[PDB]
C-alpha cells in the first residue's frame, strides 16, 4: 500500500537492518520495528465462462415472415431490411434467409 | 461494383455480435494484399462433432488463458522473516472452465517466465498453493522488483497461445444432423490446426499471408478468390469467375503473393516513367540518369 | 411556518477586540488530528510579521528505541561537509507560507457555558516541515570535490531587508496561556447594549450588490 | 511507540493494526449536552452590515448577536433586522491549533498557545427572504 | 444490448402488420399500387411508408445516441429507453411528422447524403489503382495472355 | 513498407475530382 | 383539457423587433466601435523614445466620425452609398483623435488630429441610413428592404461570414491510437498562445509543451512548482484506493531520480528545457506565466496552478480505464466569432504597427538635428492603415503575424441573385476545418444542436455539413465582466481555494466551482447556489446572458460568461403553468409590455446549449409534465430562413427538403425596389412575378410577398 | 422522390384560389385536408383532387 513518515512527511521503503528487517527511508532518520505480521489481501477479477454463440435459439429473437423461397418450396423465411444507395435513386433492399434444412442467404 | 459498396454493417443484428470488415475496406485490404489484417477470423472443424462436452473440452486447449484470472487470491506476507508472495489457485475455477492445469504446470510457466525469475525460491506448499520468494540482486533491492513481479503474474500466461485472443463456437443444424464449429480469432494458424482438438484437415483462414505461409503460394490463389466472391454475395452482386481468376493469377505468377501498392507496381512494372507520376520531386528522376538503365518504349 | 415560534433557542454573542490584534491561526496539513504537537519539546520559534513568515524548530529524542544511529552518522557528515549543535539530526524545521492576507471573514469563536466570543484573525499561515539542510550539504560536497523587471530576487532583498524576531515557547498548561484565554474571554461589558447597527435589509442587498 | 505510520485514504482512523455528516444545531446540541469548552472557527459573510465596508475590526463591544434554532429547521443568525444563516462546510480532518504571538519592543517575545479547532461553520445571507421583502 | 434487440423486432413486427392490412384494404387501381406491382420506379416499403407508417429510424444500424446528459434530446427524461422516445416515428408522411420525429428523419436524411458525396475519392484511388496496374494483358493468337515483356 | 496516407501520398488526379455541378456566380495565346 | 394560449406567436415579432435575424451584426460592429476600440486605445496610449527621455506621446480620446469622402482640395461632404456603389468608391470615415507631444520644452496638445480611415457599416449608427423613412429612403436610391450588413470597398458588397471555432480555457480528454490524453489550449487578452497535453504511456504520466524538447514526469513538475512533500501530492491528487495504485510507477519513477528538493528539480528542468540568466531562473520563469496563461500568478505562488494540475490529473485518471471520452461535435463548447473580433485584431495589430513605426523614424533625427524644435505632424501618413484596411477586407486574407495566424475565405462578394440569397447570404457559417474526405462526425447532424442552425438548410455537393446557417431565433452573447459576478459568489459564501487542502475536493460532498476555465473555489450545498444565482439573474442585478450549469459525473459546476454564445429566448414555467397568461399578451397586443419589460418581469430566459442540458422542456402545453422547466414558444421556429419556403416541411422528406433549399438561392425574381438604377456584373429579373396561394408565416415575417421570385401555373 | 407535400400543396392552392382567400401552410400546423375537403364542396367541384 501506501505509508507516509509522520515527521517530514516522505514514503519508506522496507530494508535490512542488524537482526531484522525494518522500515526506513532516505530522507529522516526513522525506522520502524518490524512486528508479529503485517499482510495486504487482494482480490484480482476473476475470469467467468464463455458462452456459446450462434444457432437457432438466437435466430429465433429476430421474427420472420411467411414468404416461399424457390430453393425447396418452404413457406417459413426470415426477412430483413436495409437501406442501400443505388445508382440512379435511393432503394430499399430486402435480405432473405431460408429457414429449412439447407439454409441459403440471398439478397434480392 | 466498388462505386455502390459504400455503405454500412449489413448483416447487423443481435444474433452474431462480430466485428468483420466487408465493403470496400476489404476488398481495398484484399487488392493491397498487406501482411497485417484487421478483424481476424479463423475457422476449423472437430472430429467429433456429435458431443458438445468434447467441442467444450477443446475450446479451453486453443484459448489464452492468464494466471491472475484463475488465481483466486494473492497476497503479500510480511513477518520478522524473509518475506515472499503467496497465490491461491482455485481448483472450482479451474473446474468450471475444465483446464488441464496443475500446480506443477504453473510453477513450470512462472520458471518460463519473461521477467527475471530462476527455480530457486518458487514452490508448490500443497495443492493449489505456490509461494514465490524474490532474491535480492542485481538490479535493486527485493522491494522494488515486488512490486514488478506482482503486475506481471496475471501477465504470464498459463496455457494456450498468446496470439489467439477469443474463440467462440457456433452451432450448425440440418435435417437431423448438429454440428459444431470452432472459430477463433488469432493469426498463426500453424499452432491451432496442429492439434488434438481441431481437425488439421478441415480449417480455413482469413490472412493470405499467414495462408501463404503456411500452406503455400498455391493455396492462397484459391483463399483470396473466395474471399473476393464472399464480399460480392453480401452486397446482392454479381461477378464472373475468371474475371477474379486472371486477377488472383497476375500476383501469383512471378514470387509471391504481391499487392498492389507504389512498392509492389515498381516490382511488377520496369518502366520508369510510369513511376514519375506516383514519386515525388526529382529522387527517382536523378538515380535514373546515375545508374543509367535502359526504358523499353512497349 | 407557525412551528418555528415554540422551539426557539436565545443564545447571546460578544465581541472582542483586545487580543485580535496579536493572534495567529496555525493550520499542519501533515499530521494527523489525533496526535499533537504541543507535547514535543520545541528549541526556539522565530517570526518576522512584516511578510508574516514563521519558522518552528522542534527537537525529538536523539538516542531512543527507535533511531537509526548508522544512517545519522551518514547525515552527520554530509552535513558537517554549524546549523546542528550535536553530532547527529535532533532538530527539525517547520517553515511557513503566506495565505490570503485579506482577512476579514474568518474570525475565532469561543463556547463558554452559555456565552459566545467572537476573535477577529489577524493572519492564517500554513506550517510545513520543509528540509533545507541536505541541499546545502550535497551543493557544498560537490562543490568541494569539483574545485525594469521585477525578478524573483528582487523579492528575495525585498524579503532580506527586514529584521528577524525570536520567541519563546509556552504550551498546554502556564499561567499565561490562562492569562490569555481570560483576556479573549471576558466580554468587560455585562450591561445588555442594543442597537449598535441599523441596516434595513433592503438597503443591505443593495449594499452587497452595487448597481454600477 | 506512539508515532505510527498514517494512511491517505483513513487518515482519520488510522488504525492499520489492532465519514458522517453532523448538522449545526445537533452537533451544538451536542457540545452543550456534555458541558465542555472548545472553541470554533467561522467564517461571515463579507461587507458586514454596519456604520466603504463595516468588519468587525471597526466595531465595538458587547452583545450585538443573536441566534434562533428552528424546530425541523437550521440554525439562523440575527442582527436585529439583518438575517443570515450557519452551516458546516469542509469538515477538518487535520491538525489546526490557534496561538496568540506577544511582541515587545526589539527581541523580547511571548508565543502561547490557546487551543486547536477541529470545526469550521460557514454564515451566509439569504438573498430569498431580503427580496421578497424588497420586492413586496 | 439483449434488450435494445428484444424491442427492435417488436416495432417492426406491427410495421409489417400495418403494411399486409393496408394490401388488403387498397383497390386493384391505385396508381401507386400499379407502379409497385409492375416495378417501373415504386417499391411496397415505401407504399406502408406513405400510408401506415414510417418505422424506425436508425442510424449506423443502431439507436439514436445521446447527446446531452445520458439523454438524446432534452425533451424526453433522464434514462428513457422508450421506444417512441429514443427513435421510433409513428406517424405517417399523410398525418404529419412530428419536430422530435422530423428530426430523427433528418438524421437518417444526412448520413446517407455524406457516404456518397465522398465516395468518389476512394472510389477514384482504387479505379487509378486497378487501371493503372492492368493495361497491357491481352491475348494472343495461341490460346495464351501474357504481359507486354 | 511504410505506415502512409493514400491521401497526402498519392496527388489527387481526375479520378478524385468528382464532377459536379453547383452555383458559383458573383496567359499567352497566339 | 389544459389551459392554452393561442397568443404565443405575436412574441416572435416582438422579439425579432429588437434583434435577432440581421441586426446582431450590426450590433457586433456597433459594440465594437465604441467599446473596443477604445478598449485598444486605453492599451497603447504612452510610447517614448530611446534617445533622451523627454520626448514623449500621450493619447486623450479617439472616435469615428460620419462617412465622408475628401475631394479636389479642402471639401467634405456627406457622401451617399449608392454614390460610391455606382463610383466604385469605398464607404469610409476618417477617424478623430485627440493626440499631446512634447516638442522642445513646453508641451502641445493638437485636438482633431487625423490619422486614418475606418469602412463603414451600411445600416450602422454613425451612418446615415438609420432612422429614416421610406420617403427619405427613395430619395437616396436605396432600398428599404434591404437587410445590409456588408461592406463596399472598390464598388463590391463583401460580406464576411461567422466562423466558429473550439473554446479557449479549458481540459479536453481524447482518445488516440495509444489510448487516452488530456489537452489544455490557453489563449489570453495579450499575444500568447499555448497547447500543452498530458500523455499516458505503460502507466507513466508526461507532460509535453511547443518549447520544451523531451517529456517531464508530472511528479518532477509538481515538486518544482513549490510542494515540497510527496503525500500532498498524492492527496491533492485523489483520496482513493485504485487511483493510488495507478499513481505508485510515477512516485518510484521520481524516488528513483536525484530529485528531492525544488533547486534540483528547477535545474532537472532546465537542462531538460531548450531555449534559443541561469538555468534556474528560466525554468521558474517557463513556470510562471508561459505554458499556462489563463491562470495568474500573484507573486510567485503556484498553489492554483497546482490545483489546477491536480484537477487534471484527476480527470485523466478517471477517464482512463472507463468508455467515457469528451467529443468536439458538441456545439455547448465549440464558440462562434463574428466580424469584430478580426477587426478587432487587424486594429490593434495596425496601430500598434504605426506606433512602432513613427518611434523608429524619429529617433535618428534628434541625435543629427539642425533645428531646435521637431514636430511630429509633419512626419505623419495616414494612408498605411486605409491602404491596410482596404486590401485587407477585400482580398479576405488576414495575415497577423504578431499574433502569428494566417487565414483565407473570411470575406465574400454578397451574392444579388435574389432577395433570398442576399439574406440567406447574412446567415452563413463556414467551419475551420477543411476539405476533409474522412471526418464525417462534425459533417453529420448533431443532437446537440435544437433550433440554433437549420438541419435542412445545407448546400449538396462536397460541402455536406461544413457550412450551417442561424435559425429564426437566434442571438450571440456579446463580452461582459465578471467583478459582479465574482464578489456576488464571494457573497453567497464560496470557500477560497487557499484555505482548504488536497483531501477535500476528492469529497463527494464537495463541489468545484468553475468560471470561463478558472477554479473560483469550493462550495457545498450546489443546489441552493445554483437556485440563488438563476433567482438573482432572473431579478436584474446580473445580466440576462450568464450562463449556469452543474455535472454530477465531474462534480463541479460550470460558470459561463464570455461574449461568443448561443442563447434563445424560453418562457418559464411554474410547477405545473405557465407564467405568460392572456392578461400578459393582451397589453402586448395593445402596445405595451413589450419583450424588454416581459424579460424585466421575470416572464421569460435565455438558455445556452450546456444550460438546457440541466433542465426538462415541454414542446407543447399539453406535454408540460410537473418536471418540466421551459416551455417552447413556437415549435415552427426551428426551419431555416431557406427551409420557410416549402409548403408543408414535415410532409415532404429531407432530401427533397435540403434540395429545395440550396434552389431557392438559385431561382431568379425581382431584386429590391431599385433594380434599374444600380449596375451589377451580372443581374436577373422577372416579367410578372405572382404571389404565392399558399404562404407561410415565415413568409410573411421576412415580407417575400412583396418580391416573389416564382409564378402561379 | 417520396413527396407529400405537393398534393396538398395543390389542393390547398386550388380551394384559396376558388375560395378567394390566402391558406397557411406552415410547418408543424397550418390547415388539416378535412376542413378545406369539406369546402371545396359548396363550390360544386369534386371533394380531393378529381
Ligand atoms: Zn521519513
Ligand atoms: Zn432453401
Amino acid at each position: 500500500m501506501l505509508l507516509f513518515c509522520p515527521g517530514c512527511g516522505n514514503g519508506l521503503i522496507v530494508e535490512e537492518g542488524q537482526r531484522c528487517h525494518r522500515f526506513s527511508c532516505n530522507t529522516c532518520p526513522y525506522v520502524h520495528n518490524i512486528t508479529r505480521k503485517v499482510t495486504n489481501r487482494k482480490y484480482p477479477k476473476l475470469k467467468e465462462v464463455d458462452d456459446v454463440l450462434g444457432g437457432a435459439a438466437a435466430w429465433e429473437n429476430v421474427d420472420s415472415t411467411a414468404e416461399s423461397c424457390p430453393k425447396c418450396e418452404h413457406p417459413r423465411a426470415y426477412f430483413m431490411q436495409l437501406q442501400t444507395r443505388s445508382a440512379d435513386e435511393p432503394m430499399t433492399t430486402f435480405y432473405k434467409c431460408c429457414n429449412a434444412q439447407c439454409g441459403h442467404r440471398w439478397r434480392d | 461494383p466498388g462505386t455502390q459498396m459504400t455503405l454500412k454493417t449489413f448483416h447487423f443484428a443481435g444474433v452474431a455480435s462480430m466485428n468483420i470488415t466487408l465493403g470496400v475496406p476489404r476488398i481495398k485490404e484484399i487488392i493491397n494484399a498487406s501482411k497485417a489484417i484487421s478483424t481476424p477470423i479463423i475457422t476449423a472443424q472437430l472430429d467429433k462433432d456429435d458431443d458438445a462436452d468434447y467441442a467444450r473440452l477443446v475450446k479451453g486447449r486453443i484459448e489464452k488463458t492468464l494466471l491472475g484470472e484463475i488465481s483466486e487470491y494473492i497476497e503479500e506476507v510480511f513477518l520478522p522473516d524473509d518475506c515472499f508472495i503467496l497465490v491461491k489457485l482455485s481448483l472450482e475455477r479451474i473446474r468450471l472452465l475444465r483446464l488441464e492445469v496443475n500446480a506443477e504446470t504453473v510453477r513450470y510457466s512462472i520458471c518460463t517466465s519473461k521477467l527475471r525469475v530462476k527455480p530457486g525460491d518458487v514452490a508448490v506448499h500443497g495443492e493449489a498453493v505456490v509461494c514465490v520468494t524474490p532474491r535480492e540482486n542485481s538490479k535493486s533491492s527485493m522491494y522494488y522488483v515486488l512490486q514488478f513481479l506482482k503486475e506481471d503474474l496475471p501477465k504470464v500466461v498459463v496455457q494456450g497461445i498468446p496470439e489467439v485472443s477469443r474463440a467462440v463456437i457456433h452451432i450448425d443444424e440440418q435435417s437431423g444432423k448438429e454440428k459444431y464449429k470452432l472459430l477463433v480469432e488469432g493469426d498463426n494458424l500453424r499452432a491451432v490446426m496442429a492439434t488434438h482438438g481441431v481437425k488439421g484437415t478441415r480449417t480455413t483462414s482469413n490472412n493470405t499471408y499467414e495462408v501463404e505461409k503456411t500452406l503455400g503460394i498455391e493455396a492462397a490463389r484459391t483463399t483470396i478468390i473466395n474471399e473476393i466472391q464472399y464480399t460480392m454475395v453480401n452486397h446482392g452482386m454479381s461477378i464472373d469467375r475468371r474475371h477474379v481468376m486472371l486477377l488472383s493469377d497476375l500476383m501469383t505468377y512471378k514470387g509471391e503473393v504481391l499487392g498492389i501498392t507504389r512498392f509492389g507496381l515498381a516490382k511488377m512494372k520496369e518502366s520508369v516513367l510510369m513511376l514519375a507520376s506516383f514519386e515525388k520531386t526529382a529522387d527517382h528522376l536523378f538515380d535514373a540518369a546515375y545508374f543509367g538503365q535502359k526504358d523499353s518504349v512497349c | 411556518n407557525e412551528e418555528d415560534d415554540p422551539v426557539v433557542q436565545e443564545i447571546d454573542v460578544y465581541l472582542a477586540k483586545s487580543l485580535a490584534e496579536k493572534l495567529y491561526l496555525f493550520q499542519y496539513p501533515v499530521r494527523p488530528a489525533s496526535m499533537t504537537y504541543d507535547d514535543i519539546p520545541h528549541l526556539s520559534a522565530k517570526i518576522k510579521p512584516k511578510q508574516q513568515k514563521v519558522e518552528l524548530e522542534m527537537a525529538i529524542d536523539t538516542l531512543n528505541p527507535n533511531y537509526c544511529r548508522s544512517k545519522g552518522e551518514q547525515i552527520a557528515l554530509n552535513v558537517d561537509g554549524s546549523t546542528y549543535s550535536s553530532k547527529l539530526m535532533d532538530k527539525q524545521t517547520f517553515c511557513s507560507s503566506q495565505t490570503t492576507s485579506n482577512t476579514s471573514r474568518y474570525a475565532a469563536a469561543l463556547y463558554r457555558q452559555g456565552e459566545l466570543h467572537l476573535t477577529p484573525l489577524h493572519g492564517i499561515l500554513q506550517l510545513r516541515p520543509s528540509f533545507s539542510y541536505l541541499d546545502k550539504a550535497d551543493a557544498k560536497h560537490r562543490e568541494r570535490e569539483a574545485a525594469r523587471v521585477q525578478s524573483y530576487e528582487f523579492l528575495q532583498k525585498k524579503h532580506a531587508e527586514e529584521p528577524w524576531v525570536h520567541l519563546h515557547y509556552y504550551g498546554l498548561r502556564d499561567s499565561r496561556s490562562e492569562h490569555e484565554r481570560q483576556y479573549l474571554l471576558c466580554p468587560g461589558s455585562s450591561g445588555v447594549e442594543n442597537t449598535e447597527l441599523v441596516k434595513s435589509p433592503s438597503e443591505y442587498l443593495m449594499m452587497l450588490m452595487p448597481p454600477s | 511507540r506512539r508515532p505510527a505510520p498514517p494512511l491517505t485514504p483513513g487518515r482519520l482512523p488510522s488504525i492499520r493494526s489492532r465519514p458522517k455528516d453532523v448538522s449545526v444545531a445537533e452537533l451544538l446540541r451536542e457540545l452543550s449536552l456534555t458541558k465542555e469548552e472548545e472553541l470554533l472557527f467561522l467564517q461571515l459573510p463579507d461587507t458586514l452590515p454596519g456604520q466603504n465596508a463595516c468588519t468587525l475590526a471597526d466595531l465595538t463591544e458587547g452583545q450585538v448577536g443573536k441566534l434562533l434554532i428552528r424546530k425541523s429547521g437550521r440554525v439562523q443568525l440575527l442582527l436585529g433586522k439583518v438575517t443570515l444563516d450557519v452551516t458546516m462546510g469542509t469538515a477538518c480532518s487535520f491538525l489546526q491549533e490557534l496561538v496568540s504571538v506577544g511582541l515587545g519592543d526589539s527581541r523580547t517575545g511571548e508565543m502561547t498557545v490557546l487551543g486547536h479547532v477541529k470545526h469550521k461553520l460557514v454564515c451566509s445571507p439569504d438573498f430569498e427572504s431580503l427580496l421578497d421583502h424588497k420586492h413586496r | 444490448e439483449t434488450l435494445e434487440a428484444l424491442i427492435l423486432k417488436e416495432l417492426s413486427v406491427i410495421r409489417d402488420h400495418a403494411g399486409s392490412a393496408c394490401l388488403r384494404e387498397l383497390d386493384k387501381s391505385n396508381s401507386p399500387l400499379t407502379m409497385a406491382l409492375c416495378g417501373s420506379k415504386g417499391s411496397f416499403i415505401n407504399i406502408s411508408q406513405m400510408i401506415a407508417c414510417v418505422g424506425q429510424q436508425a442510424i449506423s444500424g443502431s439507436r439514436v445516441p445521446d447527446g446531452f446528459e445520458n439523454r438524446s434530446l432534452p425533451h424526453f427524461e433522464k434514462h428513457s429507453k422508450l421506444p417512441a422516445a429514443k427513435g421510433f416515428v409513428a406517424n405517417s408522411f399523410y398525418s404529419g411528422l412530428t419536430p422530435t420525429e422530423f428530426f430523427f428523419h433528418t438524421m437518417a436524411g444526412r448520413e446517407g447524403l455524406v457516404d456518397t458525396a465522398v465516395k468518389t475519392a476512394e472510389t477514384g484511388y482504387m479505379q487509378r489503382r486497378l487501371v493503372k496496374s492492368l493495361e497491357d494483358l491481352c491475348s494472343q493468337y495461341d490460346l495464351t495472355v501474357r504481359s507486354s515483356t | 513498407q511504410e505506415e502512409y496516407d493514400e491521401e497526402e501520398q498519392e496527388e489527387e488526379n481526375d479520378y478524385i475530382n468528382s464532377y459536379f455541378e453547383d452555383g458559383d456566380d458573383f496567359e499567352a495565346t497566339y | 383539457p389544459i389551459p392554452t394560449v393561442e397568443e404565443k406567436w405575436r412574441l416572435l415579432p416582438a422579439f425579432l423587433k429588437v434583434k435577432g435575424l440581421v441586426k446582431q451584426h450590426i450590433d457586433s460592429f456597433n459594440y465594437f466601435i465604441n467599446v473596443e476600440i477604445k478598449k485598444i486605445m486605453k492599451a497603447n496610449e504612452k510610447v517614448t523614445s530611446d534617445a533622451d527621455p523627454m520626448w514623449y506621446l500621450k493619447y486623450l480620446n479617439i472616435y469615428v466620425g460620419l462617412p465622408d469622402v475628401e475631394e479636389s482640395f479642402n471639401v467634405t461632404r456627406p457622401v451617399s452609398p449608392h454614390e460610391c456603389r455606382l463610383r466604385d468608391m469605398t464607404y469610409s470615415a476618417p477617424i478623430t483623435v485627440d493626440i499631446e507631444y512634447t516638442r522642445g520644452s513646453q508641451r502641445i496638445i493638437r485636438n482633431a488630429l487625423p490619422i486614418g480611415r475606418m469602412p463603414i457599416m451600411l445600416r450602422s449608427s454613425n451612418c446615415v441610413l438609420t432612422g429614416k423613412t421610406p420617403a427619405e429612403f427613395a430619395k437616396l436610391n436605396e432600398c428599404p428592404l434591404d437587410p445590409g450588413g456588408y461592406f463596399i470597398v472598390k464598388g463590391v458588397e463583401k460580406v464576411i461570414l461567422i466562423q466558429e471555432q473550439l473554446s479557449k480555457n479549458r481540459i479536453i480528454v481524447e482518445a488516440d491510437r495509444k489510448g487516452a490524453v488530456g489537452a489544455s489550449v490557453t489563449s489570453s487578452t495579450h499575444e500568447k498562445k499555448s497547447r500543452t497535453n498530458m500523455a499516458v504511456k505503460q502507466g507513466r504520466f508526461y507532460l509535453r509543451h511547443n518549447t520544451l524538447s523531451e517529456d517531464i514526469p508530472i511528479v518532477i513538475i509538481f515538486k518544482a512548482m513549490g510542494v515540497e512533500s510527496d503525500q500532498e501530492i498524492v492527496q491533492m491528487i485523489g483520496t482513493e484506493e485504485h487511483v493510488m495504485a495507478a499513481f505508485g510507477p510515477s512516485l518510484e519513477e521520481c524516488q528513483k531520480a536525484q530529485i528531492f528538493t525544488q533547486m534540483q528539480a528547477l535545474k532537472y528542468i532546465g537542462n531538460k528545457v531548450r531555449r534559443q540568466k541561469t538555468k534556474i531562473e528560466e525554468a521558474r520563469e517557463l513556470l510562471a506565466s508561459t505554458i499556462l496563461t489563463h491562470v495568474p500568478v500573484k507573486e510567485f505562488n503556484f498553489r492554483a496552478k497546482c490545483i489546477y494540475t491536480a484537477v487534471m490529473v484527476r480527470r485523466v485518471i478517471l477517464a482512463q480505464g472507463d468508455n467515457k471520452v469528451d467529443d468536439r461535435d458538441y456545439y455547448g463548447n465549440k464558440r462562434l466569432e463574428l466580424a469584430g473580433q478580426l477587426l478587432s485584431l487587424l486594429f490593434e495589430d495596425l496601430f500598434k504597427k504605426f506606433n512602432s513605426e513613427m518611434k523608429k523614424i524619429a529617433d535618428q533625427v534628434i541625435p543629427k538635428q539642425r533645428a531646435a524644435q521637431f514636430d511630429v505632424v509633419k512626419h505623419m501618413r495616414q494612408d498605411q492603415i486605409t491602404n491596410g484596411m482596404v486590401n485587407a477586407i477585400s482580398t479576405g486574407n488576414w495575415s497577423l503575424k504578431r499574433f502569428k495566424m494566417d487565414r483565407q475565405g473570411v470575406t465574400q462578394v454578397l451574392s444579388r441573385l435574389s432577395y433570398i440569397s442576399a439574406l440567406g447570404m447574412m446567415t452563413r457559417i463556414s467551419s475551420q476545418f477543411e476539405k476533409t474526405r474522412k471526418v464525417s462526425g462534425p459533417r453529420s447532424l448533431q443532437p446537440s444542436q435544437w433550433g440554433m442552425l437549420c438541419p435542412s438548410d445545407t448546400p449538396e455537393g462536397e460541402a455536406c455539413g461544413l457550412v450551417k446557417n442561424l435559425a429564426l431565433m437566434t442571438h450571440i452573447t456579446t463580452d461582459m465582466e465578471d467583478g459582479p459576478i465574482v464578489k456576488l459568489a464571494s457573497n453567497l459564501g464560496v470557500e477560497d481555494v487557499n484555505l482548504l487542502c488536497g483531501e477535500e475536493l476528492s469529497y463527494p460532498n464537495v463541489f468545484l466551482v468553475f468560471l470561463n476555465g478558472n477554479i473560483l473555489g469550493v462550495i457545498r450545498d450546489h443546489k441552493k447556489l445554483v437556485n440563488t444565482f438563476r433567482l438573482m439573474r432572473r431579478a436584474g442585478y446580473i445580466n440576462e446572458f450568464v450562463s449556469i450549469s452543474t455535472n454530477l459525473t465531474d462534480r463541479c459546476v460550470y460558470i459561463s460568461s464570455d461574449g461568443g454564445r448561443l442563447c434563445r429566448p424560453y418562457i418559464i414555467v411554474k410547477k405545473q403553468k405557465p407564467a405568460v397568461t392572456n392578461k400578459h399578451m393582451e397589453e402586448l397586443a395593445q402596445g405595451y409590455r413589450n419583450f424588454e419589460d416581459f424579460l424585466h418581469e421575470s416572464l421569460v430566459e435565455y438558455l445556452d446549449v450546456n444550460e438546457e442540458n440541466d433542465c426538462n422542456i415541454a414542446l407543447y402545453e399539453h406535454t408540460i409534465n410537473k418536471d418540466t422547466t421551459h416551455l417552447e414558444i413556437e415549435p415552427f421556429t426551428l426551419l431555416g430562413v431557406c427551409a420557410g419556403l416549402i409548403p408543408y416541411p414535415h410532409h415532404n422528406q429531407s432530401p427533397r427538403n435540403t434540395y429545395q433549399c440550396a434552389m431557392g438561392k438559385q431561382a431568379m425574381g425581382t431584386i429590391g425596389y431599385n433594380q434599374r438604377n444600380r449596375i451589377d456584373t451580372l443581374m436577373y429579373l422577372l416579367a410578372y412575378p405572382q404571389k404565392p396561394m399558399v404562404k407561410t408565416k415565415t413568409i410573411e415575417l421576412i415580407e417575400f410577398e412583396k418580391l416573389p421570385a416564382g409564378q402561379n401555373a | 422522390r417520396m413527396t407529400v407535400g405537393k398534393l396538398i400543396e395543390l389542393l390547398a392552392g386550388k380551394a384559396g384560389v376558388l375560395d378567394g382567400r390566402f391558406h397557411y401552410g406552415t410547418a408543424f400546423g397550418g390547415s388539416k385536408v378535412k376542413d378545406v375537403c369539406e369546402d371545396l364542396v359548396r363550390h360544386g367541384y369534386n371533394y380531393l383532387g378529381k
